[PDB]
This record gives structure tokens, sequence and C-alpha cells, in this order.
RNA sequence: CGGCCGCAAGGUUAAAACUCAAAUGAAUUGACGGGGGCCCGCACAAGCGGUGGAGCAUGUGGUUUAAUUCGAUGCAACGCG
RNA sequence: UAGUCCGGAUUGGAGUCUGCAACUCGACUCCAUGAAGUCGGAAUCGCUAGUAAUCGUGGAUCAGAAUGCCACGGUGAAUAC
RNA sequence: AGGACCGAACCGACUAAUGUCGAAAAAUUAGCGGAUGACUUGUGGCUGGGGGUGAAAGGCCAAUCAAACCGGGAGAUAGCUGGUUCUCCCCGAAAGCUAUUUAGGUAGCGCCUCGUGAAUUCAUCUCCGGGGGUAGAGCACUGUUUCGGCAAGGGGGUCAUCCCGACUUACCAACCCGAUGCAAACUGCGAAUACCGGAGAAUGUUAUCACGGGAGACACACGGCGGGUGCUAACGUCCGUC
RNA sequence: AGCCAGGAUGUUGGCUUAGAAGCAGCCAUCAUUUAAAGAAAGCGUAAUAGCUCACUGGUCGAGUCGGCCUGCGCGGAAGA
RNA sequence: GUUUAUUAAAAACACAGCACUGUGCAAACACGAAAGUGGACGUAUACGGUGUGACGCCUGCCCGGUGCCGGGAGGUUAAU
RNA sequence: UCCUCCUAAAGAGUAACGGAGGAGCACGAAGGUUGGCUAAUCCUGGUCGGACAUCAGGAGGUUAGUGCAAUGGCAUAAGCC
RNA sequence: GCUCAACGGAUAAAAGGUACUCCGGGGAUAACAGGCUGAUACCGCCCAAGAGUUCAUAUCGACGGCGGUGUUUGGCACCUCGAUGUCGGCUCAUCACAUCCUGGGGCUGAAGUAGGUCCCAAGGGUAUGGCUGUUCGCCAUUUAAAGUGGUACGCGAGCUG
RNA sequence: UGCCUGGCGGCCGUAGCGCGGUGGUCCCACCUGACCCCAUGCCGAACUCAGAAGUGAAACGCCGUAGCGCCGAUGGUAGUGUGGGGUCUCCCCAUGCGAGAGUAGGGAACUGCCAGGCAA
RNA sequence: GCCCGGAUAGCUCAGUCGGUAGAGCAGGGGAUUGAAAAUCCCCGUGUCCUUGGUUCGAUUCCGAGUCCGGGCACCA
RNA sequence: CGCGGGGUGGAGCAGCCUGGUAGCUCGUCGGGCUCAUAACCCGAAGGUCGUCGGUUCAAAUCCGGCCCCCGCAACCA
RNA sequence: CGCGGGGUGGAGCAGCCUGGUAGCUCGUCGGGCUCAUAACCCGAAGAUCGUCGGUUCAAAUCCGGCCCCCGCAACCA
């Protein structure tokens, strides 16, 4: 029911200056999640301006055997929206135990990503958000590491 | 529950339980546990057992079930009079003889999977023994 | 909803190998057509396989498809 | 409520608590009436041609947008400022 | 008498003029392209005279940008008991 | 005045106890209701058995009533029960099948007996000839099953997004391939026993078959074996077989 | 099998973690004086410290250790 | 008041009252093969049937089904 | 009542309110005969045509068909003209 | 010419009630008790993820497993059809112990008080009413406690009805 | 008398597939033409016919290869009739029969008759 | 006097386990009106009793001080 | 435990019975009349037919299980 | 099983009776008129006669078989 206001406000932009310039048309592409750490790389979309695909990657690197020339460096001016696997076992309220954390922790919880069916008592649960501090990033990895049905719950790529 | 998935005839006969094992090396993982007595392991106490063995290994390794279930033992609604025709289909059953290899596991420690069967064969009816693929 | 069923049709072997009968006699009353006729042996609409001369019979196993067949030895 | 009368329906006698600053009579000017009379106007009737269907222009609502500036929005806004 | 030599939207190409500038967003030209539409439901509009109807001419605004507005004559009814 | 009132005789009969092989085949005792009335009683009439009568309970009609009593059809009928009387001798069942307004009866057949008559007729074994598809087995087929390999196609994706199309996945995954089990209604296999047929020896008071006189029997129980059912419960139940 | 004593340190291993220094957690599984000592089997401290540990040597001194296979038993095992 | 004499006295029955409906007198109905009688030596303010059951306030909607009454044209219609 | 499969213990038969499905017809042709032919289903290619009409080829092999349920059977075909 | 389909076909042609009932049979065939059985019901036992702030096993323990009893709900008709007259109350009881109290212990996440739990133990003790026919149950008020069961769910040739 | 090849069998996957090679004098195939015999629910593709230049590709046959299919012991196991036993929801024993599966191995047929060709 | 617990945005309420202060209602905001309602689009909203100490995290630890709901106890 | 009936646009009902193609009423939506609303007038969309599986060339329909809903039964005991 | 009657436009359905040559109302549409419908009024819109043969110049007709329906009646195999 929680599930625009990004793309309303990355138009605010100064997220990315790409080869000593920001404001170019650009966004976060959907097969790394770019984190503001570990810089990047960026390629350039015909329409929809620069996408950026996350210093580093396949796809990214598949361009490079196309159009190599066109793909372009920048950094992050100013660790919001990304994804997490949390494959773990069976469930019993566990989906709770994932919000009973994230509630009052405050993170967007657009990762409405859960699957749960395999072979045997591991439900394969994930989940997108768009955390605001990197910090916060690292207070979820040891408060989801924990959980009992937890076998895995870190940033999934 | 591991049950047969669309069967072909729904409820089957009662079929007395004779003989010997079939598949009785452990084909798969390196460590298994074979069975020893002659009875039959209900839908519930083999999965029962898979968890019960699962929860040991925590999930290293791996495992390989070597039975199914596959024969639907029916019962009758209490309080009826005998005759009436067959009950209905209340579980599943697979019928067990000695020396029918059950639970096949591998990479990981033999202590752990030896420390496992004891738990799993606890829970499970039939009397059984623990095995290691002896080449050939 | 079931107990239902036919009447058996007495089918089956008549005249095993080695047994002497006469022309008319049944050798069979195959339901199919488990054998198929042999040198003397009539068969009747009904694969009822039959003597069409006294005498002895046999159980040939003749034929590319190991189909069995029935004959009337002309004894 | 009680009392009396009644077969009944009810009738007759007849309060209070509470509640508002009005209720009300007539008469006046208007407005209105699916009241009456008298009269007019493309009001209808009698006709001529239209929009509404079609594609396009233009304005508008709504929607969208980072902005779709602001105002106009029964008749008397909508090719309007 | 056909969607037809009707219709002209849309669209490609190639141009002209304005103006620092014509992609968003102009006008106009040429070649081609060539849709909806075969008189429009309920409903509803103007109009009695040189009006309706139909026809083209012009002007302010304006660098440019009228199918709008304003203005001008041409043609020219019906009907009202 | 009154189907008025309290109330004895009178009429009735609510309650309790006693009695309940009694004092009695419905009463005594203690109390009960009616008691001028649709009351009660004498005597004597009348109404009759599918009839009477009934303030209606199927109550009453001679201690009897959802059709009285007595006698007569009449030894009703009784697939039901009980019982069925002296003796010895010989043989010796079945509790099955099929059919039945039949299922605790009966009928024909199976088994029984007595009689006449017939062939190594028959049984046992060894040997020979036979079909089988069961136990077991197996997984080619019908289904089902687990893992692995390959993997279309299905989804996520990056790029493109009109469109084609191109890579990509620690995502789901058909088919075929390799290993792996399961089956009464699966079989590319397949016993023993069982059954039929042929021959030969041994032993068997013909043990065999046919015809004939008379039956009984058709409720079966248990135990072992092979199963169905039921809970691989029942001295359970339903068959085969001994 | 007992008892005497050693069982350390380099060092706070680095990262981590308000500290985690021998043991929350990933890595390590290197070397040192080596009789031996791993970046610790169990306990314990805010972390420390600290009692043990595997182990190493002393004394005595003969067997000793756990699985395996099976024979027969014990518990498991309460009724009017 | 009556009631199951001999397990039931009641809330059962009857009950006065109300309604329905039958019946015009050789009544209706019943007893009876019948004659004949009760009805009644009465005649609609009467007599039989039925439902209800003093009195008080009342007694609503349904004619499809069934039955009863009325209509008789038409189809169907027996012996003849 | 009748048919088919299992139970049914490798001949026949064999019970239960045991397990599973059917029939109470159809056809002058779907019968007889002579001659002939033999499929399913995937892969590829192909106008409209697409998961799938028809077509060509191939692999495949009777996984098809047999008026209807099952079983046995059927290419010498009983299958199809 | 028959769904004579109950399909070997009693008729050309036929549905009910009987607690007003009646007769001849059966424990061949039921209700209740018993008997076998123990699915179910009850009690106990194994494994033990988990809860128990730390720690499975102080105390509970899921997924599962094996039992034991013969109290329940049942299954089977072996006993009884020539009468087993069914629940509760009353009266009178007797046994088991899987113990409600009292007595003796261990452990306790037991300071003491008071409890939790398991082991031993059957000597004795082990309510009065309200409502309901109830046993039971809820409730009132007690008590050291107001046990669980068997005994034809004891007890009618003793009572009540 | 040896090899070819064709027809017809016996037998019927030890005989069948796949792979590699190979033959055209004859034989065979395909092949050529089709007024006519006959034929196509269209079509000489098939069928049928008249023929024969061409060829050995296809097909066919032979030869080699075992990658499979296929065959297959011995032993053991399962089962099992019969007689005993127990811990009798299953098995033990004596005992006669005795698998399926799998292993060693076998293995790319043999064969009779006739007819024509070559070599004798 | 001692012992035990309640205090959370304006109202009612969530909480919390020594770690990064929310739900619901009103309320305000914008559209519309003269201002409301209806309708339409937005939303905030708290010294966690105070306070220091253990506080990088105390709001969950700790009293000291507050009121608040129970209980015992001073019966001169 | 038992027998019978039903589940179809947002609501109520068809249509199923007897295989191919789902209609009615209100409701929702678009326009009109009105100062405005309703009413009224014009026009329009909307239903994977409970779920799964099966039978079939094809299933809302035929067949079976599952979940729901209602009915009738649960007597002698 | 016989006999008595009968399928006519889409159709309720006359014609028959007394051979050639076929009506009605509902089907729809439009105009009309319509505060706006309403209502109401006119023409159009409409089968070679239940199926097929005989006799006839010509077959609804007059008749034979024929499907379907409608009644009686033989429903004692």
């Amino acid at each position: 029911q929680l599930q625009y206001t990004p793309q309303n406000r990355s138009k605010d932009n100064g997220r990315v200056v790409v080869e000593g310039v920001g404001n170019l048309m650009h966004h976060i592409a959907r097969c790394c999640q770019p984190i503001p750490g570990d810089e990047i790389v960026g390629f350039i979309t015909q329409g929809r301006g620069i996408s950026v695909h996350r210093a580093d990657c396949e796809q990214l690197a598949e361009l490079r055997s196309h159009a190599p020339e066109r793909i372009v460096d920048a950094v992050w001016g100013e660790g919001y929206s990304l994804v997490v696997r949390v494959v773990a076992n069976d469930r019993s309220g566990l989906l709770r135990d994932i919000t009973t954390i994230l509630a009052n922790e405050k993170v967007n919880v657009l990762g409405v990503a859960s699957r749960s069916d395999t072979k045997q008592q591991l439900a394969t649960i994930d989940m997108t958000i768009e955390i605001y501090n990197l910090q916060v990033l690292g207070r979820v990895l040891g408060k989801l590491n924990q959980v009992p049905d937890v076998i895995d719950a870190r940033r999934l790529h | 529950m591991l049950q047969p998935k669309r069967t072909k005839f729904r409820k089957m006969h009662k079929g007395r339980n004779r003989g010997l094992a079939q598949g009785t090396d452990v084909s798969f993982g390196s460590f298994g546990l074979k069975a020893v007595g002659r009875g039959r392991l209900t839908a519930r106490q083999i999965e029962a057992a898979r968890r019960a063995m699962t929860r040991a290994v925590k999930r290293q390794g791996k495992i390989w079930i070597r039975v199914f279930p596959d024969k639907p033992i029916t019962e009758k609604p209490l309080a009826v009079r005998m005759g009436k025709g067959k009950g209905n289909v209340e579980y599943w059953v697979a019928l067990i003889q000695p020396g029918k290899v059950l639970y096949e596991m591998d990479g990981v420690p033999e202590e752990l999977a030896r420390e496992a069967f004891k738990l799993a064969a606890a829970k499970l009816p039939i009397k059984t023994t623990f095995v290691t693929k002896t080449v050939m | 909803r079931n107990g239902r069923d036919s009447e058996a049709k007495r089918l089956g072997v008549k005249r095993f190998g080695g047994e002497s009968v006469l022309a008319g006699s049944i050798i069979v009353r195959q339901r199919g057509t488990k054998f198929h006729a042999g040198a003397n042996v009539g068969c009747g609409r009904d694969h009822t396989l039959f003597a069409k001369a006294d005498g002895k019979v046999k159980f040939e196993v003749k034929g590319p498809k190991n189909r069995k067949f029935i004959s009337i030895e002309a004894e």
C-alpha cells in the first residue's frame, strides 16, 4: 500500500558530476544499483540521457563491446535506493522479523520482492529500499544477519 | 508432507509387505542412513526426519531422500460401521523393508552426519543404521 | 458406487500341447488373438481357434514377430 | 397523573419538569402562485439554414507537468482579458 | 453518383519569407501522400429583410503569425394563418 | 333466585400409606371434590357385534373389547418352534454353486447311501508333451519418483523500446540423456507349485464313470497358508486352499 | 590411573567493536623461547585480570583404549 | 359438570355463546332391502351437520392447489 | 439385468454395501468382396495463417486409429480409400 | 406387442400408520451390561527445534516416535429373545493407586513463608447448600483436603421412580 | 566346382541399426518415353505400358568396423512346493525346483532350392 | 513510615526489551466561498515526569525530587 | 456420517436441463433537458461463468475432487 | 392400434364450404404530432397455400401416402 518522488527529486540532482560536469539527465541503472561510496562508471543512452551503471559491471562491460567510446566517467556530488536479498529458513512471522526491524528503523520499504517456494524450507525474500545515511546500512546488516530464520541478509547486487 | 503429485488410481490395496530392500548403496552423498526394520514411513515422519537432520547440518553439504511415500493408506472416519466401501485416503506412506537406504548425505564432516542421523533416525519408527559408500 | 462386474467368460486354453482332438474341437477361447491359426486350425470370428481336422495339438512360435501359433498335428 | 363517565372508542376535569424570545392579529410595499385579465418580443407557431456525428482551428474543464503563469467559469465564462 | 477528378486531414520529401533564431513552436510553396466523412442520437441555435442564406474584399493586432475579432460590398429567398 | 356457598347421609375418587401368593381379581385407613342439581337411586323397559352405545378415552357392552360371547366352517393355516418311543450291523455328508417378492424356505447340480452295469476307468509316482504371467524381478511401455547433466521455452534484466533484435541471470523450467526407487487394475522378464494331455511300473476289498431307488444338506467355526476388507484390530468380516 | 610443576609469548594478531586484549563476528590455522603452547576446549572479567585446557616433563609401573560382532540378562514395566 | 369401571380427572370432553352450511315439510339427515318411523305430532326465531367454545378488544392478505356452489356455449362423453 | 479390468493366490471358476469404468445402442454402410494405402507427434520451410487449417520435407515410429468403456488384439493389418 | 429394470419375469391391476395393538419364532438379528479389540479416549516413555534474560531438559516443550490401561467415544454380535425392568438420588459399601490431605524425600529458575515438579506410600481422612431429575456443571460458604477410577458406568428378590 | 546376382523359403534381432569401404559384363535398381493397355478423388510420383542411351548417387547386396541394439552363462541373491522351528504383522532349518537383474564372455548370422552370369 | 507500579504529540492512545520518538482523532494547509459544510489535493504533530549520573545510544539502568493508583502499619 | 440444490458483469436473476454464439433489471460510465439535483431522453463499457483437474475438436453447459452457500435427514436407542 | 380434426407470410391466424386468381394482428420503419415524452393516426414494411405424388385446361382446393401435433379409444401379454 506504501508503493516518482525520487525521479521528481533526483531531478533536484547534484547527485552526479559526469566527467567534470553535473546537471546531466541521468539515472541509476537497474543492474548494479550504484552506491554513493565506490563511485561509478556512466554510459550514455540515446534518449533518457546518461545511464549510470555503477563502477565496474558486466552489462556496462557488454556496452564496451558495442559502443565503448560513448561510456563516460563521474562521481556522486551528494546511500539512496538499493536492494537486499534475505533468503531464510521458512518464515513463521519472519516477514514481520524483517519489517519489525525496518519499522521505526526508518528506511523506505518498496522492495516487496519476496518469493517463498523452492524445494526445501528456505523462502527466498528480497527487498529494494531507499535507505538514506550510509551508516544506517551498517546497523541493518548487523541487525539482519542476526535473525534466526535468516541465513543471509545483505546487499544483493 | 512429501506425497504423489496426481496419481493414477486413488485408493490402493493394503498389500502385505515382504522381502528385502533394493537401493542398498548410498549412490549419492558419501554417507547415508540405511533402514534395518520393516515398517512404513508416513509422509509426516519422512519430512519430519528431513527437517530433523537438516537442522543439524545447518544447510552445508548435501542431502538426498532415497524413498517416497506413494502408498495411499486409507482409514475410515471414527464411529462408522464396517463395510460401505473402502475409506478415505487419510495419508501417504512408503513401504520400507530391511536394508533400505534413506538419507544419503555428503559435503559435511562424517562426524556431523553421524550426529544428525542419530536425530533423524530417532524420529523414525523403523530401527535403522548408518552407512558409508564403500567403493563398488 | 461400485461392486459391479461382468461374468467371467471361461476363456483361456481349452486344449494343451500333446492333446488329441477331433475337427470342430475348440483349442482356445482367446478374447483377442494371443495366438493365430496354424495348419488345419481355423479361426472363428470369436478368435476361437479350433480344429479343422482330427489329430494332435502343438504350439508353434514361428513367425518374424514371435507370434505363437497352434497347429493340429495330422495324427 | 389521579378522579368521574363510558361496553368500547374514548370523553370531562386537568397540571409539572423541561424549552425558546418569540408565538400571534390585522393591515402595507413588494416577490411569487402549476390564480384571473390585458399586451408585447424570433416567445412560439410558419419557414430558411445550422451546431451537436465527421477531420481541423480556437477557448474551456479535466488530466499531466519542474511550469502548463494569473483572471474570466448559469442566462450575463468558454474565437473570453 | 463512385468515397469516387468529392474530401482534404494526416505524412514524407524539397523549399521560400519573416526574424539574433523557426526542434519544442511560425507562416506560406512545390512534388507526392491522401484518412474521417455519403448530411449526423437525444438535444439545440440564428434569422422577417437587402435579413437568412451564400461569396469574396479589406483593417486593427502585427518582424512574422486568422478558420478569430472588426469592417465592406456581391449575390439573393421562404414564411408569419 | 341460584349447574350459589360451609357442610353429613348420598355420589364420586385427587393424595399418601397399608395391602400389592391381600380382608379384596382395585379395597381399607387417613385426609379428599360434588352434595337443589347437566345431581342421585329403586324398579321395569329399549338400543347388539363392523352393531350398539358413548360430555368421546378407541371408553362401555356380564371380571373379557381397535370389533363381545357361545357354537358351527374347523384337525383354519402355520416356509415357525417344541417333541418324535426297542436293538445290533455296514457306509457316511454338507453348510458350496446357480435361481428364487429369496436370503433362517425351496428347486436342479456338488457331496451321501443302496442297486445293476462297464473299459489300466481313477488316484500316487517317474518320465515326456503343454499353456500360462502369480511370488520374485525389472523400469522399455502406462503412471509415479529423487538427484545430477543438457536445456528450449517462462520471468528478471542491461542496451534498444515504434520495431526487430542483441548480449545477461547466484530466477522457474519442458524434452531427451546418466544414476535412483515405487504398482492390484504398469511388463521389453519370469519361477515353484497348480491344471490338462500322453506313456510306463507299483499298490489300492472299483478306489472311476454312467443309469436307477431314497436322502440329507444349502446357518457353518476355528487353525495354517494366499489375499480383500478393517487399524497387516477383533474368537471381526469376505473368498481360495488345506 | 593419581600427584610436583610448566602450560607462555610476539601481542591489544589485524579488522571489529564506547572496550572484545586467549574465546560477539570475517580472517588466521603464521613464527617465536620451543619440554609444549592454537592467535585457545570450557569457565569467568566493561574490556582487563584471573581458575582451568589440549599439551609437556617428573614418580610408579604393567598392559591399555574405543569402536565391531554377536550369547544371556537389567531398566524401561501402574489396577481395581 | 364429564372422562379412560381395574395406573391417566387434565391443559382432554362437554359447556352457554358465535359463525358457517344444510333443510319449504312426503323436509335435511339417520334407522330400515321395504312398508315404515325418529326428525316432530316440530315446521327457517325450526331441525340436522360442522368449526370454535362465557365475556372483553378483535377475527387481517391469499381462489393459485383441493373441495363445495354457480354458469352451459364448445371439445370429450355411456347404454341406446 | 448385461460388458470390461483388478481382487482371483501364472489353467477354469471364485465372494464382500471391495477397488475402477461402461451398455439398454449405432450402421444399407461403419456389411461382403477385389485392388490399393498405413499413422501420432515434434523439428524446418512456406500467402493471408496466428500455440494449431492446407502445403513440402525430415526425424519418429504406431507414442495413432478401431462408432462408444475397458482388456486382449490388430500392418498379411481387424487401421484408411 | 413389456424400463415385465426387483431385469428367471408371484397379479391384467395395489400405497401408508399402529405407543390401541396381537400371534408364531431368534441372542441366527439390534438397545443396555458383559466378552474380544484398543482406532478413539486416558496415563506414561524417547528425540528434542524452542521458550526459560545467560543455559534445552528448575519448569513447559513443537515436529516426530514407542508404550501401558481397559475408565470414555466406538468397532465386532460370542453370551441373554420362553422379561438383564434403563439415569440420578438414598442406604451400604469394598478394591486399585496413576495420591486431593496428612507422612517421608530429591531437584528447584528452592533465601524464609509458600509453592513447581518428580519418586516413595493406600493407614486413615478425604464437605454443607443453591439451581437442575441430573451424574456433571456454574455458584455460595467452608475444609488439612473436599482424589481418579473399578466393582453389571457397584448397590431396585433394599429404597425412591 | 568356386564367386556373383535374382526369385522362394527355413529360421527370425548371435540374424537388427549406425559408421567406413565397395559392385554395374551380366543381374538389379534408378533410368528413358508414354498415340495406344492401364492409372491419378490433381500429378506416369505410384500404378501401367513401350523401351533402352545414361548411371551406380540413391536403393540394394557384399565386405569391414562393435558406437549401440541383441545374446548370455558360472556363482550368488529373491522366490518357492514339502516337512519341521521361532523372537509366527516376518523369517530360520532340512529339502527338491530355482530365477529376473547384473558380471565374464558371445556377437556384426547360418541355411535349403531353383534360375541366369563369370571363373571352372 | 516502608513497600509497589502509572506518567509518552492538543485528546486517546503505540510503544520501548541500554540504541537512533509512531499510529488514530481532531487540528492546520491548498482548491472552492464572504466564511463554513460537501467534495478535491497536502500535511505536520511530542523538554519520553524533571534531573543530573552509568548516557557515543537512556526512551527503556539508577536512585534523588513530582503526582498518581494499591497495600501494610503506627488505634495515645 | 448422509442425500438434494445452488456459486454467472459492482447487485439480483437468467442462459446449463438437451456441448459451439451469455441476455434482462438496477447499478457504473459518456452526452442532453435543468439555475442546480433527481427524474426523465440519447449512447456506451462491463462477465477468465466458485477453484483445480478431467471428458471433448470445442465445456458457462458434460464428468470428478476441493472451498463456499442453502435445503432435507440424522429414526427404533 | 384405429379413427376423427389440423400446420396458410415472421406469425393469431381467414380462404375451402360452391377448383384457377391468397386475408387478418402482431415484426419493423418513418412521417405525423409531440412543454418532452405520452398517446394517438396513415402507407410502406408483408407466404407460389404443412411434405411429396395422382385426377384436372389449371391443384389452396379433391384425393392417396408423410412427418409433427391434438383428442378419444383398444392400454387383460
